[PDB]
């Protein structure tokens, strides 16, 4: 790419969410989407594999759609309050709307399958930019709409999601999309609790952002987006195997890792609101996908998978390191926990 | 004697698109490593 | 110390740990003496019922 | 008034229609566009019966940015019809 | 170098000129391509390559003494020869590990071309080593699918390079090689079926030369237009360096090629690709045994310029 | 030593200073701000 | 309680800065010395429960363990120098990091005043243990053996998470002091017989019940020595302890809701005391007995009787190091025969005079022989479970009868009959296998001349 | 949630009105804490980088030590802050609506009757 | 077949090293892992933990009760009042419902 022109994307993919969150005039927020929406796509086919184009195209027609939804409601809005924003008074259909229109942006619950399939074609590293740069974007929207959205919806979406996520996952072998499919289902909590208390949405998607992140560059290190590949990870680099189980779990809910808080919390919040029936089966099938994160985890570090000779050769020479990044992201979100109270 | 480390065989079945493969899901082949399908002459 | 000073870790710890607990104590320091069982009038030269 | 209610029907038949694929990823592309024109004149007619000006120039912004949208819709749909020779949907199953 | 350095000036663009080419010189078992090599990049002070071996990759990684055999992929072309078609596998496993050799010494040979602007002789390539497998696999010597594993695993790393500039090549009749075997003598090389070097041109006649007449310049020459490298060295000198993928090399598009040969583990990470043919394997006990052991030989515990043991020095601060 | 010498033969005269400089700068403004924080609200509240 | 735990942590530091030939001696004198620190805790002159501080407190029912957690590790650091002395050098210092956490994490389990600061740490101790049979484990199914125990504790799990932050919201602190001295009655209705069963059924699935005790011999199986006398002497008690300071709330539930536990168990001790009867596998067997003496246990913390408590606080400290002691002496057999078969190995006695001796005073520790804590905690387990109903005596009479054989039939064919032939020859004892062995006896002989020490909170 | 507040800043980290509260003490034990998660930070990317784990970098370990606790006295500091203003507006609420929270008086136990259910 | 090792057998650590403890392969530091454990594991836990353990005074004040009791026996039966009333919490304190 002209470096020229990977500044022109790279920063409309920025300026992207930043005019969202920034402006109030939902318009604005609007074309802050197009923009985000405009920006990926060229990114999105840079290798311009066949498989590439397929995604883009997907990715396309989902988000433009989704895009002319939401310009929609803004639409009648206008109409039934001059307003170019949502207020009290707003239709309950209008917002529903861009509830819908926002889930399939954010490909939340009966709009997950989109993300599975872009995030399979796409390269590890658009991959993150897709799976999380591009979800703060939308969230704001939501977030700011939070008192006026509908809780039954809402929690559906969530619910939904968490479901389809997991299932997903557990068949699922290509790594790329057993994360798609973990973002699926994180994204699902994180909607879970917008309607009652929005902060904790913004911290349940931190904390994924500081798990995934992490994941990522580790899968990329070496490029792995086979298990059996990330499995041979012992022979490739074996200090990220000690890391890579924790950061696998912590994704998931155990109790002594980071990634316990966003869902504990959760659920706290929740049992305050009484929904002890909703948030009871959400933690149930959330256990379902520490059951793919550890099967993972068997193969990658718990038992020694078989390698390749050839592999002897990669030994030899030096590993191009992973940034430090990794190591700042892999540890404060491994282990915070003892600092939760200030985190919420 | 050693802790049973993993053979091929343990490895063959995380291969393929699929873990649980279905009935018509199973006919589906891996993706390739490229990233690039062989596709064709077009 | 030619490479014992491992040896000091453990040890020290418990002297941390001794200290960390007086500190807890020197906190919980509330009804000192106005546990009604044991509320006594300080006796002479003594300005602390437990320390 | 009704005027309004045959727009928003029309955004909702053009919404019918993106979401129904035929075969043919042009003639969505030309579905989406349908949507853009039924949300550009409800903007425009609500804004002129408002005498909201201060207004009118998102009718426009909605247009300047479709028409991009559009522009990326199309240089996807060629990049498909020169890798598969047909712009059909069908052959878009790779990713399965 | 990344694009800090290519946007500040380091364009490929800048550092190339005329006898700057990746020129491959091909024949059989004994072609004397070795002379030819040499005296070719006597010429132009191309930097000449050496035919890539076994422990060409240790050589080319850190301290540079051989490596241990089992260290090295435990690859005999020795054995190779004496048993044929053997239980173990060893001559697949020594083809294997020839074409990850060769993509190493490709890759560092576009990392001097692209950077110094010097050009290249690298002998066999890449892109010449198939006629081994070809003839093997019309051999006994390896079964269906070994070809298909080599196969996926050429076209998977393969194409991501520029092709040979031009591919001077000898031919020599199979009597011709076999008489120049016996001439070094080792019990090993000897004992090569004829059939089997019949197999090995056939695939560079057939196969490789038409391949690459498309692609890249192809100067056949006759044994006798060999050993004479001022008369070679003249010809590729006189060739027209246009038809070719290399035409549409901009610097703008130099640069991502140099950052991957700059970066030795992508060259070959789909040379590890999880493809578990018997042979390939290397098993995780065995496989776990070699690492502790390749892992802890001294200025490898450690990555270059920390290891103490060969003498590094400011580690503490590093 | 090494045929492909290290490229980190010694340390980067300058990633030391400004890492060595720079935790410096932080401790003498977090210690500042600290002792300055505790009369501020020392004095902010009665005492 | 922070010196036997901050002295703990630095153990890893330890195990980790220190050189790999002296690692091992470092790591194991250090902790014994971290055992006599915890000796300090049982200096209870008076009845008031100690809270050290907030977070951290040790009663009567805490104190005994706490001490048995830190008394194992230097054990297992030494049942284990023998396998995982073919290894690499940092998978040395990282089983025993592993070793090192467990009991920093199990004396804070048992020495926590906050129930979700148990919940935190209690579901905690599963990585540790998941690492030390995963990774560690001999046999080609410790990944499935791994699998269940994560599945089994986590279902259950997640449904006492949901209760302790519900009591929260419905009292306002889960600190188990004032939980006890506040009113909480509940109100028999349809939903909290749904509360307590979310309760008490995590800590039952860790004390394996007959309904979820498959866990248990499969883990155990696989699981190297020293993650099996983890599981048998601390990991399976953390569920009882749960059990003890939980069943304070829940109060009036627990009258009509523990039926189908009791008669679970009781039916439960007869079938899994019987199937050690015909076991090949002997870690199989001690497995098994784990189970049945462990389902006396949620027999008697269910029927709520002052004697039934204090019979389960002596019987679980007692159980937890006679279950170490088999499960070492098992390993000892399975290392120089190199198979858990039982049929195998016949005759040992004849060639290994002491262990034998360790063997026989196990079995009659494991039978309830009377001047032994062991049979105490039976006899009043009994007392109370007749004071429950006088039947009781039929199903707790058939498993004393069954203990009896499976107990002596260890013995019999492990231990005496003709030698046999020509196994690989078995080398003689090593002066570690038996001292791990003393060390686990001889306080099992110490701890049964004072039995007061380990009587429960009741009594 | 506590966003809309009066006066609240729009865009500042921490309101001046953050001096009123007492300064977290450098040795405070999160801070501590944020140091020895930093330290590990730093050991953690040697060892991933295949460098003398404790030995090497002793200028990054001091960056990481020293980054990750400048970062905590400034980031407790505030979050202190946060807390606090909810006391602050908790409490308050509870007096300007007293009738809503009204202090209520419980009786000894000996008029009490509480259920007693024989265990028997 | 693929690569792996052939099966390591276990060494007889006893035929060098007669006199090994069964703690580490080479003499001096097998030596130094019992010199330390029998003394650590057995002569200052068992021993000093027993003798510290045994002197605990009064333990869950159980030796304090057996003189509190008789000095109540001793008190309450020379008084003439009930060794043990039957009722603790008095009625008088109790207020009753109606
Ligand atoms: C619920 C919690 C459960 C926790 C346990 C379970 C979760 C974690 C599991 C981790 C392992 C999972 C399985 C991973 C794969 C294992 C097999 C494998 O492939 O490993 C190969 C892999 C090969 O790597 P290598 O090249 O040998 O690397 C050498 C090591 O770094 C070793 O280097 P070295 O030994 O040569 O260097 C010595 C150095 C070694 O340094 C390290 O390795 C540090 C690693 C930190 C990992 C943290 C994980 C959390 O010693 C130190 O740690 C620093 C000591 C001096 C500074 C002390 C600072 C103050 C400490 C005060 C006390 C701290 C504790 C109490 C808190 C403070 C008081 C309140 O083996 C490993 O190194 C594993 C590294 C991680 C070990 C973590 C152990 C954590 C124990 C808790
Ligand atoms: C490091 C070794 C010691 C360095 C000392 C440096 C100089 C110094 O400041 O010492 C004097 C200084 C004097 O403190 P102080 O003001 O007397 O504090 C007395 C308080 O009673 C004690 O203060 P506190 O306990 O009230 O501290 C507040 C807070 C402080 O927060 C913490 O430090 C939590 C640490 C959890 C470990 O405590 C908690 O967070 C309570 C919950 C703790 C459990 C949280 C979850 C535990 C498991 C998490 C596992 C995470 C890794 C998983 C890997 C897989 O000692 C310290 O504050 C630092 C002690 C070491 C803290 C941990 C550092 C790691
Ligand atoms: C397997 C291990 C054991 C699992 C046990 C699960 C039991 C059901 C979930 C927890 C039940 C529970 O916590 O009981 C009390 C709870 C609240 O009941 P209530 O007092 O009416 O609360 C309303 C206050 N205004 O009532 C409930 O939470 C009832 C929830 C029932 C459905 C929860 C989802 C079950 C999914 C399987
Ligand atoms: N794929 C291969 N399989 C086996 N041997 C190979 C392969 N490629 C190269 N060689 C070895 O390279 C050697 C080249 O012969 P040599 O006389 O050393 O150099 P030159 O080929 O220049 O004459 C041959 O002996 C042959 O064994």
């Amino acid at each position: 790419m002209n470096p020229i022109t990977l500044a022109i994307i790279y920063f409309t993919i920025f300026l992207g969410p930043v005019i969202t969150m920034s402006s109030t005039n939902l318009m604005l927020m609007w074309v802050g989407l197009e923009f985000s929406l405009l920006a990926i796509i060229p990114m999105l086919i840079n290798k311009k594999n066949p498989r590439s184009t397929e995604a883009a195209t997907k990715y396309f027609v989902t988000q433009a759609t989704a895009s002319m939804i939401i310009l929609l409601a803004i639409v009648l809005n206008y109409k039934q309050l001059g307003t170019w924003m949502f207020q009290q008074q707003t239709n309950g259909l209008i917002l529903n709307m861009t509830l819908m229109a926002l889930s399939m942006k954010l490909g939340l619950a009966p709009f997950h399958f989109w993300l599975p399939e872009v995030t399979q074609g796409i390269p590890l590293h658009m991959g993150l930019i897709l799976l999380t740069w591009q979800k703060i974007a939308p969230l704001s929207i939501l977030i700011q709409i939070y008192p006026l959205l509908n809780s039954t919806i809402i929690l559906m979406l969530a619910i939904t999601s968490i479901f389809m996520g997991a299932w997903g996952g557990l068949n699922q072998t290509q790594m790329r999309k057993i994360m798609a499919y973990s973002s699926i289902a994180h994204m699902g909590w994180m909607l879970a609790i917008l309607p009652y208390n929005p902060s904790l949405t913004l911290l349940n998607l931190m904390i994924y952002i500081i798990l995934t992140a992490p994941m990522f560059m580790a899968l990329m290190l070496n490029n792995s987006m086979t298990i059996n590949s990330i499995s041979l990870l012992w022979n490739k680099t074996p200090a990220m195997l000690t890391m890579i189980s924790l950061m696998l779990l912590s994704l998931g809910g155990l109790p002594p890792l980071t990634g316990f808080l966003p869902k504990w919390i959760i659920i706290t919040e929740l049992m305050k609101n009484n929904c002890l029936i909703m948030a009871t089966l959400m933690a149930m099938m959330a256990l379902l996908n520490l059951f793919f994160y550890t099967r993972l985890i068997y193969s990658t570090s718990l038992t020694m998978f078989p390698t390749n000779n050839n592999s002897k050769m990669m030994t030899h020479q030096t590993k191009t390191k992973p940034n430090l990044m990794f190591s700042t992201l892999a540890i404060m979100s491994t282990m915070t926990l003892p600092l939760a109270p200030q985190l919420i | 004697a050693r802790q049973w480390q993993p053979d091929i065989e343990w490895a063959e079945q995380f291969s393929g698109a699929v873990m649980y493969p279905s009935k018509e899901t199973a006919h589906w082949k891996p993706p390739p490593w490229n990233d690039v399908d062989i596709l064709k002459e077009k | 110390l030619r490479e014992h000073w491992v040896h000091i870790l453990v040890p020290a710890g418990f002297v941390f740990g001794c200290y960390l607990d007086r500190k807890d104590d020197e906190k919980l320091t509330a009804f000192r003496n106005k546990s009604m069982l044991f509320q006594r009038e300080l006796r002479p030269n003594e300005e602390v019922t437990w320390k | 008034p009704s005027t309004f209610f045959n727009l928003t029907m029309a955004f909702s038949l053009s919404l019918l229609g993106t979401l129904m694929f035929r075969s043919h990823l042009m003639s969505t592309l030309l579905c989406l566009e349908g949507m853009v024109l039924s949300l550009f004149i409800m903007t425009s007619v609500t804004s002129l019966n408002s005498n909201s000006m201060s207004s009118m120039p998102i009718p426009i912004t909605i247009l300047v940015f479709a028409a991009c949208e559009a522009a990326v819709g199309l240089a996807l749909l060629v990049k498909v019809s020169n890798t598969y020779g047909t712009d059909y949907v069908q052959n878009l199953n790779l990713l399965q | 170098y990344g694009l800090l350095a290519a946007i500040l000036g380091d364009k490929t663009t800048k550092k190339l000129h005329e006898y700057s080419r990746v020129i491959t010189v091909d024949g059989n078992i004994c072609s004397g391509k070795n002379k030819l090599a040499k005296e070719i990049a006597q010429q132009l002070g191309m930097k000449h390559y050496p035919e890539a071996g076994i422990q060409y990759s240790s050589t080319t990684t850190g301290d540079g003494r051989p490596l241990d055999i089992e260290f090295s992929g435990s690859c005999s072309l020795e054995k190779f020869y004496d048993d044929p078609k053997s239980n173990d596998g060893n001559s697949y496993r020594l083809q294997s590990w020839l074409y990850a050799s060769r993509l190493l010494q490709y890759a560092d040979a576009l990392e001097h071309l692209l950077s110094t602007g010097q050009g290249v002789v690298l002998e066999r390539s890449i892109y010449s080593d198939f006629v081994f497998l070809e003839a093997m696999y019309n051999q006994g010597y390896i079964r269906k699918q070994c070809v298909d594993h080599y196969n996926e695993i050429k076209r998977l790393t393969l194409p991501e390079y520029l092709p040979p500039h031009a591919v001077i090549y000898i031919d020599v009749p199979v009597p011709e090689v076999q008489s120049r075997i016996q001439k070094k003598g080792d019990p090993h090389e000897m004992k090569v079926t004829s059939a089997y070097l019949q197999d090995i041109e056939n695939a560079y006649k057939k196969t490789f030369l038409p391949k690459m007449s498309e692609m890249c310049e192809v100067l056949v020459y006759d044994s006798w237009e060999a050993e004479d490298p001022t008369k070679v060295v003249e010809d590729i000198e006189y060739l027209k360096y246009n038809k070719g993928p290399w035409l549409k090399q901009d610097d703008w598009t130099f640069h991502y090629l140099r950052m991957l040969v700059q970066d030795k583990t992508e060259v070959l990470n789909y040379t590890t690709i999880p493809v578990y043919l018997p042979e390939i394997t290397i098993g995780a006990h065995q496989g776990s045994r070699i690492y502790n052991s390749f892992r802890e030989l001294p200025g490898r515990k450690y990555a270059p310029g920390y290891n103490a043991e060969v003498g590094d020095k400011w580690i503490w601060l590093k | 030593f090494y045929v492909r010498e290290p490229v980190n033969a010694k340390p980067n005269w300058l990633a030391v200073g400004l890492s060595v400089g720079a935790s410096v700068f932080m401790w003498i403004y977090l210690i500042q701000t600290h002792n300055e924080d505790v009369l501020e609200y020392k004095r902010r509240n009665g005492l | 309680m922070l010196k036997i735990i901050l002295p703990s942590l630095m153990l890893l530091p330890l195990t980790w800065l220190s050189s790999p030939k002296k690692t091992w001696t470092n790591v194991t004198s250090y902790s014994f010395l971290i055992s006599l620190t915890s000796l300090t805790l049982l200096w209870q002159t008076d009845e008031n429960y100690k809270n050290f501080s907030n977070m951290f407190s040790s009663d009567p029912l805490s104190t005994p363990l706490i001490i048995l957690t830190a008394w194992l590790l230097p054990l297992m650091l030494m049942a284990s120098q023998n396998h995982l002395k073919k290894d690499n050098n940092v998978l040395q210092k990282l089983y025993i990091s592993m070793l090192i956490s467990l009991q920093i994490l199990l004396i804070m389990t048992f020495s926590a005043t906050e129930l979700i600061m148990f919940y935190i740490l209690f579901e905690a101790t599963l990585i540790p243990t998941l690492i030390i049979i995963t990774r560690w484990g001999n046999q080609t199914e410790r990944l499935n053996a791994g699998i269940y125990f994560l599945f089994y504790t986590l279902i259950g799990s997640i449904p006492l998470l949901i209760a302790l932050i519900l009591i929260q919201n419905h009292v306002g602190t889960l600190n188990l002091m004032i939980l006890s001295f506040t009113t909480h009655t509940l109100d028999a209705s349809w939903s909290n017989n749904l509360l307590w069963l979310a309760c008490m059924m995590a800590f039952l699935i860790k004390m394996p019940l007959y309904g979820v005790h498959l866990w248990l011999p499969k883990a155990h199986v696989e699981a190297p020595i020293a993650g099996s006398m983890i599981l048998a002497a601390i990991l399976l008690k953390l569920g009882s302890y749960g059990m003890i300071r939980i069943s304070i709330i829940l109060d009036p539930l627990t009258k009509y809701m523990a039926y189908p536990f009791i008669l679970l168990s009781l039916w439960g001790m007869i079938m899994t005391s019987s199937i050690c009867l015909r076991q090949t596998d002997l870690k199989s067997l001690i497995a098994y007995s784990s189970v049945s003496h462990m389902a006396l246990v949620i027999a008697s913390i269910m029927i709520q009787t002052p004697w039934s408590f204090m019979g389960a606080t002596m019987l679980m400290i007692a159980h937890g190091l006679t279950s170490s002691l088999l499960f070492c002496l098992a390993n000892s057999n399975y290392e120089r025969i190199h198979s858990r078969t039982m049929i195998m190995a016949r005759g040992l006695q004849m060639v290994f005079p002491l262990m034998a001796t360790w063997w026989l005073m196990a079995s009659l520790a494991n039978l309830a022989l009377p001047p032994s804590i062991n049979l105490m905690g039976e006899l009043f387990i009994t007392m109370s479970l007749f004071s429950w109903s006088n039947f009781t005596i039929i199903l707790m009479g058939i498993n004393i009868i069954i203990t009896g054989m499976y107990s002596m039939y260890m013995i019999i064919t492990t231990q005496r009959g003709k030698l046999t032939n020509h196994m690989i020859n078995l080398q003689p004892s090593h002066t570690r296998e038996l001292t791990l062995m003393a060390l686990h006896m001889i306080p099992l002989i110490l701890l049964t001349t004072s039995p007061k020490l380990i009587t429960g909170l009741t009594m | 949630m506590m966003n809309g507040r009066p006066g609240h800043e729009p865009l500042k980290f921490l309101p001046d009105e953050a001096r009123s509260l007492p300064p977290p003490k450098l040795n405070d034990p999160r801070l501590v804490y944020m140091g020895l998660l930093g330290y590990c930070t730093g050991l953690m990317d040697n060892m991933l980088r295949m460098r003398p784990v404790m030995r090497a970098g002793l200028h990054r370990q001091l960056l990481f030590v020293t980054s990750f606790v400048f970062a905590g006295y400034f980031y407790l500091k505030r979050q202190n802050y946060l807390y606090a203003v909810k006391d602050h507006d908790m409490f308050g609420y509870i007096k300007l609506h007293p009738e809503d929270f009204p202090e209520k008086e419980k009786k000894t136990y000996a008029e009490i009757l509480e259920p007693f259910h024989p265990v028997r | 077949q693929w690569q792996e090792d052939p099966e390591p057998e276990d060494e007889n650590v006893y035929a060098k090293n007669p006199d090994f403890h069964g703690y580490d392969s080479d003499p001096v530091v097998d030596v130094w892992n019992m010199r330390a454990v029998f003394f650590f594991g057995f002569s200052i836990v068992l021993v000093f933990g027993t003798t510290f353990v045994a002197y605990v005074p009064d333990y869950r004040m159980q030796e304090w009760a057996r003189r509190e009791a008789e000095r109540l026996v001793k008190y309450r039966e020379v008084n003439g009042l009930p060794i043990m009333e039957s009722n603790y919490f008095d009625p008088s304190k109790i207020q009753l419902p109606e």
